[PDB]
DNA sequence: ATCTGACACGTGCCTGGAGACTAGGGAGTAATCCCCTTGGGCGGTTAAACGCGGGGGACAGCGCGTACGTGCGTTTAAGCGGTGCTAGAGCTGTCTACGACCAATTGAGCGGCCTCGGCACCGGG
DNA sequence: CCCGGTGCCGAGGCCGCTCAATTGGTCGTAGACAGCTCTAGCACCGCTTAAACGCACGTACGCGCTGTCCCCCGCGTTTAACCGCCCAAGGGGATTACTCCCTAGTCTCCAGGCACGTGTCAGAT
């Protein structure tokens, strides 16, 4: 905890000069103690002041539990929900009188945004602390407008990934942290005073290393036929010739990129959407009709040769559905958690997948879902059936299985197709990793 | 003039007169002639057919009325016409 | 008698009564006025047509209430959902 | 001069529409609805006429009025 | 007026029928009325689009916006064919 | 309560309000579906769908008042399909 | 479980007009009791109205060479049908 | 010219519109004046009725709900807006 | 950029009801009601011109168009307001 | 078998066709930039679906009495034909007093910027 | 159902500036109007006969009353989907302002069709 003691040395410093900071310690250090350690350090002079801490929901439980455990006692209260929040508003303590019992105010981004009026009345807030800075990476987001109505005499931003998309997210934040605010060195002059990013370097060799390897596939004939009919037109006719169950259908106004990405994923998506096709491709071999599908199949047969459990990711949910159909026909037992499935339902599925005796080895899993803090370690191999257009999602998904408790070495199979937009996207996500990799150079 | 029976020239003149607009294109007279011709043909057909039922060798106001009344399209364009010397 | 007048195309009101009414109701708009012998004919044709439609919708309105005798309520329900007044 | 629209005539018209049996209070109502119609059309006609500096309701005046009210009248001019 | 043409259209569709005198009147009236509707519509369409020319395009929209139903879907074809023949020749 | 007294409550509140019924999203789906038939790839501004919805509601309210008149004419209080079918026949609608 | 032949179909967009919403539109019209075959009847009459208006709007649009149906295209269609809307 | 007559509406602006609306070849001098004087009358009536409506609902400003009501109430102004559907205007009890 | 009668519709209101506010989306109906009544009258008076085969829309025509659009007693009191004004404009 | 229509035809004068200008709106292009799809994330929360009585209203049957249709003999008065008379529709020719047009002139009303009072949403009553 | 008290945000406010409404001569043309011809609308008579009218008489329909049973409404509970806010990147699509060329109105001559005047003929009246 020497680093975290340098983490509290630098936020006591920030408190001194008056400036405003964005602690950017990597994810895995804990991301929880550091924050409450600073809140508890303010006991010197008086912890009894206005204090606010906005965060998602799960962050809130952990925060409160830790305030209870690492430190003996800190008036804390979770202001979650609506109408039931009105009673605890006053049961807590006096309106504005800040006694040594004025309980820490912990809210969510919705609550903060929807009813800022209530908290607008409170005194200049000693320190508003926003857990996930990425939420404010847009300078026109309605939360930002409502967040300025608060009278704040100090600000603070916690994050682990300051920039993901481009530099303008750095620009919008910098207005937030500091309203006043070859060339690479010149940037490092502005940013050295505030940013404090301690990598996972002081602690290293924590877990067995991983391999991320790209294995291309060759677009088959039928997909080429579909693609040319899309580069020009008539893909709304070569599939509309039958003209049943749906006539005079809409045009694929779909941005070429994503209508041709959907092809490069699996042509069935277009065919289903186009014709009536009340039934799935029962060929169960036409599913073979996709090259990327066939490379998945063979990979999986070679990875059952050892049985180590796999992980599958995708961008949409129609495609995971096709996959499930395919495998369920052969007979494999699958578990799946997308955004459509409910919360408590998905938590027990894991508790079962985590059951080592049970042989539900396959695990379908959408990309953006899962919130944060799930514990999936019974599997060992992750297959990114699609790309992102934002590599920080890929890193998160890989890390979800690359977390503590993975004795077996992990592989990653980013499938893709040559001579298509999938290869274009890989180059884009690569240049975004490079945009953040040269930034990691500064440290 | 070149393609039909109706007087493309006269139709054009009538458009020039009546000051419907400043300029009239060249195709504008030609198109209208054709549409009017089609419309007349349809009506004259049903009426004669109406007269072919009544077997009358001569089309009379009654037949026109009957035809307009029966057909589902003309009954809609011709919503409330009251043909002179006709009947239901 | 339903069948007879459904095949004929003759006039059903007499001539001069229709003329006088039309002259009087004009009087209350402009004193002294003349009328071509074709105008009074147009006015009769139109009126006769109008009344036949009203009657055909009133019959519909009565079949609704399970009668076959027409009554003044019917004309009124017809003219109200027509929008006349 | 509205009592000249006599009881037999209303009855004849009514059998053109489809009516089968006539009540007895139907006649006064008919005589009123005719009068309203005739009073509207004639007013519009006299307007059109005067606008042309005449003293003779004439060809195309009545037709124009009847058109004005949703009742195109082909022929009669 | 349109007598000759309406007499000509009849001889073509029903080669052996005639037509009385009151019928011809009704027919001429019908033609004139359609003409007027169509032209008025076209003029209004022009004005709403700040254009001083009544081109063919406006004759077609007008036919679509006033001729009811399939009756129009044909008239449009009939007019396009005749403007094409005239232009090419 | 007794059935019919809360119903007269509703024919008063809604006749006094001017807030629109029909959820905004379903109507906008319907209009689009009805449109793909005419012109493939036609896009609607938002104001357009708004106007269309306003007009439709008015149409339906009018039809509903005349279909109540027709029902009362037959000595009932329940409005049944025949009434609508009678009302439209007298108004000319297709 | 992977659905068999059945894919992932969706509900029709007309069924989107919920029975509760027809009842609310009726009570504002003054109705007391409503039958049950009424609902499947209102839907058809809504569909017909809408189909006549949208057809005119899509026409008025194309003539402007455009591909978006504005609100002034809708206002003109209604005016051609007798209903005039003030306020847009 | 608006001044020479007692009208409050703009005579010149109406004249210009009439001349630039392709309504005819030559507009006269009196036609702009007459039109202005009729339009003014019509507006005054509607507004006067709508205003009587508001005070009742105990408000000192007019809203579309008031104009609708006024129009529906009076007979002539109804025969005139026989089909008009004012936006956000509700219906009459 | 967008001509409207808003300025004049608030002068007449003041004259009729001295102390009453107007609100917004409320003169968005009053302006429309005027524009529409203008259109109808003018179009009628053009048709009334093209019919009578004259190339001039004069006062007589505007009057016969009023008498046919504005329904009922409105006409009378409009016609008067209007004629009054033409005589007045004349003796200027 | 014939008479109310229906079918040739004529002259001519009046209007469609052709050939050409100077004009001049429309087809073509470039641009900027801003609202509009398509597929997914999570969190709200209010409306919609469902099930179950229970009571009211739709519907069918029956009976009385009264008002509608039919029939037959008077009595209107419409229709027709013919005669007379003049208002006023329709058209022509003169001559201006009225509208278009252009140019010089400039104050009225229009986009964007102030502020504070009336009027919607509540809890309390 | 009243009642404060609440904010608290749109209804009034002001203000230079641009362009659009006045005001003055020609400017020509569109208007009134005076006068004449002759069509057709109105008034009135006499006669025939068809449609209207009045009264009697029988009975079919309209309306009240009763009983059975179907199905709509109100309430409570569980479901669900509209609604908000966010991705990323596309990439389009409208509006405005850019520019040249091939057709509108314009003449001008000159062709030969359709309109009002006449002879036939044939149907169905
Ligand atoms: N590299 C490290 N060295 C020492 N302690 C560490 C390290 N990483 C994490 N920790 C431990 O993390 C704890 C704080 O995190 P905690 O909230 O307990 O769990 P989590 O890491 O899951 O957020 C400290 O008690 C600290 O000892």
């Amino acid at each position: 905890k020497s680093y975290q003691l340098k983490g509290v040395k630098w936020l006591i410093s920030l408190w001194q000069n008056g400036l405003n900071g964005i602690l950017a310690d990597q994810m895995g250090l804990g991301k929880t103690i550091q924050t409450i350690g600073f809140l508890s350090h303010l006991k010197g002079n008086g912890l009894d002041g206005p204090y606010l801490v906005i965060a998602p929901l799960s962050t809130l439980s952990n925060w409160f539990n830790e305030i209870a455990r690492f430190t003996p006692s800190i008036n804390a209260i979770i202001y979650h929900g609506d109408k039931n929040q009105r009673d605890e508003l006053r049961r807590k303590h006096m309106p504005k009188t800040v006694g040594p019992k004025f309980p820490i105010v912990i809210t969510s981004y919705e609550v903060a945004m929807n009813d800022a009026k209530r908290i607008l009345r409170h005194y200049p807030w000693k320190y508003v602390v926003i857990d996930e800075g990425h939420r404010l990476k847009n300078h026109k987001c309605k939360l930002l407008r409502e967040l300025k109505h608060l009278k704040m005499d100090n600000k603070l931003l916690l994050t682990g990934t300051p920039l993901q998309n481009n530099l303008s997210e750095l620009w919008s934040l910098l207005n937030f942290i500091l309203p006043d605010i070859q060339v690479v060195s010149k940037l490092h002059g502005i940013l050295r005073p505030f940013i404090l990013r301690r990598m996972k370097c002081d602690v290293e060799l924590s877990l067995p290393r991983k391999k991320e390897i790209i294995m291309y596939a060759t677009m088959t004939d039928h997909q080429k036929k579909f693609q040319e009919h899309l580069v020009n037109n008539t893909l709304e006719a070569h599939l509309g010739e039958n003209a049943i169950r749906g006539q005079g259908w809409k045009g694929k106004l779909n941005n070429l990129v994503i209508q041709l990405r959907k092809n490069c994923n699996h042509p069935d998506l277009l065919q289903g959407q186009i014709d009536g096709s009340y039934l799935y491709p029962p060929v169960e071999e036409i599913v073979g009709q996709c090259g990327k599908f066939r490379l998945l199949e063979r990979l999986l047969v070679r990875l059952f040769a050892n049985n180590h459990k796999v992980l599958i990711f995708s961008q949409w949910t129609k495609l995971l559905d096709i996959m499930d159909y395919y495998f369920s026909e052969k007979g494999f037992e699958v578990c799946r958690i997308d955004g459509s499935v409910k919360l408590d339902e998905r938590r027990r599925q894991i508790k079962d997948f985590s059951d080592e005796k049970s042989s539900c080895s396959i695990f379908l899993l959408s990309t953006r879902a899962g919130g944060l803090g799930i514990n999936l370690t019974a599997a060992d191999t992750c297959i990114l059936y699609d790309s992102d257009w934002n590599p920080q999602m890929d890193l998160q998904a890989m890390d979800r299985c690359h977390r503590i408790g993975q004795t077996k070495p992990v592989h990653v199979y980013r499938l893709s197709t040559a001579q298509s937009i999938e290869t274009r996207v890989l180059k884009r996500a690569y240049s975004k990793l490079k945009l953040e990799h040269v930034v990691i150079g500064q440290g | 003039k070149a393609g039909l029976q109706f007087p493309v020239g006269r139709i054009a003149r009538f458009l020039k007169a009546g000051k419907y607009a400043e300029r009239v294109g060249a195709g504008a007279p030609v198109y209208l002639a054709a549409v009017l011709e089609y419309l007349a043909a349809e009506v004259l057909e049903l009426a004669g057919n109406a007269a072919r039922d009544n077997k009358k060798t001569r089309i009379v106001p009654r037949h026109i009325q009957l035809a307009v009344r029966n057909d589902e399209e003309l009954s809609k364009l011709l919503g409330d016409v009251t043909i002179a010397n006709g009947g239901v | 008698e339903i069948r007879k007048y459904q095949k004929s195309t003759e006039l059903l009101i007499r001539k001069l009564p229709f003329q006088r009414l039309v002259r009087e109701i004009a009087q209350d708009f402009k004193t002294d006025l003349r009328f071509q012998s074709s105008a009074v004919a147009a006015l009769q044709e139109a009126a006769e047509a109008y009344l036949v439609g009203l009657f055909e919708d009133t019959n519909l309105c009565a079949i609704h209430a399970k009668r076959v005798t027409i009554m003044p309520k019917d004309i009124q329900l017809a003219r109200r959902i027509r929008g006349e007044r | 001069n509205i009592q000249g629209i006599t009881k037999p005539a209303i009855r004849r018209l009514a059998r053109r529409g489809g009516v089968k049996r006539i009540s007895g209070l139907i006649y006064e109502e008919t005589r009123g609805v005719l009068k309203i119609f005739l009073e509207n059309v004639i007013r519009d006609a006299v307007t059109y006429t005067e606008h042309a500096r005449r003293k003779t309701v004439t060809a195309m005046d009545v037709v124009y009025a009847l058109k004005r009210q949703g009742r195109t009248l082909y022929g009669f001019g | 007026t349109y007598k000759i043409y309406i007499f000509k259209v009849l001889k073509q569709v029903h080669p052996d029928i005639g037509i009385s005198s009151k019928a011809m009147g009704i027919m001429n009236s019908f033609i004139n009325d359609i003409f007027e509707k169509l032209a008025s519509e076209s003029s209004k369409l022009a004005r709403y689009n700040k254009k001083p020319t009544i081109t063919s395009r406006e004759i077609q929209t007008a036919v679509r916006l006033v001729l009811p139903g399939e009756l129009a879907k044909h008239a449009v074809s009939e007019g396009t064919k005749a403007v094409t023949k005239f232009t090419s020749s």
